[PDB]
């Protein structure tokens, strides 16, 4: 979140990032075919 | 530290996942750095309840 | 001062980009402005953490 919200924490990516320690790991995304695609902001388009 | 020693007493009796564990701390970590007054800190008290 | 000083050791060994260098050089004097004690410098303490 902006970190202006109340509460914003970091994505989940600077979590993995923050206890991996390396700059290089291996992010293992799952199940792409259920991403969900509505009105809400379709995160598919995030992921690009 | 009242509630959140009587929930830690409570969480001493049932064997939380280590994984829940640092759940439940750092979500108390943050209670602790949030403001008692803040409807946020309301929202996440009523959380660690 | 003291965290910021674990946090400077801490970024002696990493070699950090000098975009972020200078971006956690600024917010870590605009942290050393802020209160010891304010709620916005709890904030400031845990996102430079």
């Amino acid at each position: 979140h902006r970190r202006t919200y109340v509460g914003a924490m970091p994505g989940k990516i600077i979590q993995c990032l923050k206890k991996t320690k390396t700059e290089n790991p291996l992010i293992l995304i799952d199940e792409v075919d259920k991403i969900g695609r509505g009105y809400q902001g379709d995160p598919s388009s995030a992921l690009l | 530290d009242a509630i959140e020693e009587k929930f830690r007493e409570r969480l001493k009796e049932l064997v939380v996942p280590k994984h829940v564990m640092d759940v439940v701390d750092e979500e108390l970590s943050k209670l602790g750095l949030l403001d008692n007054h803040s409807s946020e800190f309301n929202v996440t008290r009523n959380y660690l309840d």
